[PDB]
């Protein structure tokens, strides 16, 4: 029962809201033997978030014819990237469900970040 | 379940399959952009095949043109670096890699040096692998080639475009000797990040004080920016330390005054008052050989080792933590 | 699943339902409604080993798998095991020891003239209330015992099984009745220390086995590592078979014939005197380690995570 601020990472523009889901936090190796020397501590960081309902801005699609999150104590989540799945059904559909994954860019290091 | 055990027959028909898929996306990124529905109807299956390509034997050609189209006729909205490169390592974990993916392998990294022109772009992947990682493979697999055409960028490479100075920073052993001159000749070690690039693509061997003040730095801005709210993140330096210290190729004992604001910070440095209720089994996850061998070998935790160790193994089923386990009996 | 580690709440309506099936089956004693309330009945008997129940619905329950319950669908040997699942969450006062006595001088009646698949009879019966609140006597099964006609070789039998069920004066006449002999009667626990007469009677048989050299063999084996016979003598008597090997020398046992099955058979007290010998500790950790790595039974992890043979 927790609500999500999808924004536009240029502007305050809100894109829309949600009500997140699932949010998988899958951190681990990559294969060893494929990848004395100094250690660096390799990892396989990913997240993706997952969410049920989304009500859409009337904003953007009025006008629009790398974002970020909030989901809400609260946590902010930055530099983010929608995946394009969509398969229809037989059956007429009604809940419009939407995954982001998180971009994570070669400077920060860094993806998760969270305030109280 | 461990799919790898599964047997692949009429491997020719399958071949045949990705031959001509790999047909199709390089025909369709090729011209004219694509067909918007039978695109979004299409990308996700041709995803999943090149995916479970990895556990099928190759013809050269085969894997020539399926590698060039999963590299170059790809649109980049789907997967970006970090999970082409992944999707990489999984088709060639089956075939050892022969010269001709090489050349593809060069000329497309060629392409990528071509594109950090502006500033504002960066490379950016979900997986934090970048290109650095696939000059490490190209390092791994070869261990003695020499790019031409890199070579001829970074030598004519002026101090305008930092990007092209950066990003041929992390793919140095590709240089050539001369382009590695060149490309030192304007880099210097300003923060930590180039430090562990430069680490990483072997250029450090051991500390000089340089480095060291540059880390007990960043230890002391760290320490400014806790203090009263605080926000965690993931960016795993701390822990790096800490695991420099335990390996003991460091040998300054100044960051004690640093326990407390993390875990798995102090656990490598004092373990002895790590206070083991934190302890998440994760951490033995993200070490190697070596550094299971030494934690194994330190034996002041090996006792809370076993012990979570075969807490986790009995309540999860993962069937990893049986091997880390057994193994190294830590 | 852990059951036991899973909460439960609304104890009252559940040990309220508990009573309720109880009674239920003890009036009972319509046959086509039996053959589904009964299956009902056994998986709540059954699962409710997790949970704490007051002392007079406990009696009720008791009382009710103790006689009501009849031998074609709730065996001796199940009946065991449900009582003992019953057990584990709350210890029983007196009254139920008393309810359970009753229901094994019954036996006793019964005996005049007993199956289970699992093979638990009231031997155990006896092992679990000496278990807890060991100063306990069974005066019905004591004037039993002083009635114990030599011709009636049944009741003796049974009854000798519940040896320290009984007292001096009723243990008096069934130990004025009744290798075999030794090894039952420590079993059951006719006597705990061995008398020189016993490790004499362990020599000569040994003797003879050496003779036909050039099955109870083993548990002299399995004594010498309890310290439990100090005869001094049997060191001289090794070679006969692997386990005995392994018993009576460490070092000496060549590790290769080796069997993990034995393991197997090891109870928790002895596996652990194994563990802390630290005699044998090498190769019993690489046949463990070996057994896990190579073989699908699940018995040696939790001797690994248990003990650290």
């Amino acid at each position: 029962t927790a609500d999500v601020y999808f924004k536009r990472k240029s502007d305050g523009k809100l894109v829309f809201t949600a009500e997140a889901q699932t949010a998988s936090f899958s951190q681990a190796i990559s294969e060893e033997k494929l990848r004395k020397p100094l250690y660096i501590l390799k990892s396989e960081k990913e997240i993706n978030l997952t969410v049920k309902n989304a009500f859409f801005d009337l904003e953007w699609l009025a006008m629009t014819q790398r974002y970020e999150v909030e989901y809400r104590i609260y946590i902010q989540f930055p530099n983010v990237s929608p995946s394009g799945e969509f398969e229809m059904s037989l059956e007429n559909g009604l809940a419009p469900e939407i995954k982001f994954e998180a971009l994570a860019d070669t400077d920060t290091d860094e993806m998760a970040v969270v305030i109280e | 379940c461990s799919i790898d055990k599964i047997r692949f027959g009429e491997q020719e028909k399958i071949e045949e399959y990705l031959v001509g898929i790999a047909e199709e996306i390089t025909k369709q990124f090729s011209a004219n952009g694509m067909n918007v529905v039978f695109y979004t109807q299409f990308i996700s299956e041709a995803k999943a095949a090149l995916y479970f390509a990895k556990y099928v034997k190759l013809s050269e050609e085969g894997l020539g043109k399926i590698v060039k189209a999963l590299l170059f006729y790809f649109p980049e909205r789907d997967l970006d670096i970090g999970k082409r490169y992944v999707w990489l390592e999984r088709l060639t974990k089956c075939n050892e890699l022969p010269k001709s993916i090489i050349s593809i392998i060069d000329d497309f990294l060629v392409l990528q040096a071509e594109k950090h022109i502006d500033q504002n772009y960066s490379e950016v992947s979900s997986n934090g692998l970048y290109s650095r990682d696939y000059g490490a493979l190209i390092k791994h697999f070869e261990k003695n080639f020499i790019s031409k055409r890199l070579s001829e960028i970074t030598l004519c490479l002026t101090q305008d475009k930092q990007k092209q100075i950066d990003f041929l920073f992390k793919l140095l052993p590709l240089l050539s000797t001369n382009a590695k001159s060149h490309l030192l000749s304007f880099k210097s070690v300003e923060n930590i990040n180039d430090l562990m690039n430069g680490i990483r693509i072997g250029l450090i061997d051991e500390f000089t004080p340089e480095h060291e003040e540059l880390i007990i730095e960043y230890l002391e801005t760290r320490k400014v920016n806790y203090i009263g709210i605080q926000t965690f993140s993931s960016n795993d330096y701390m822990s790096t330390f800490g695991i420099w210290y335990f390996l003991e190729e460091i040998n300054n004992s100044k960051m004690e005054e640093f326990i407390g604001m993390d875990d798995q910070y102090d656990f490598f440095v004092d373990p002895e008052n790590f206070d083991y209720k934190k302890f998440i089994p994760s951490w033995l996850k993200n070490y190697n050989d070596k550094l299971l061998g030494k934690i194994a070998g330190n034996k002041h935790m090996k006792h809370h080792v076993i012990e979570v160790l075969k807490e986790r193994v009995k309540n999860s089923n993962d069937k990893r933590y049986l091997e880390i386990l057994m193994n190294y009996f830590i």
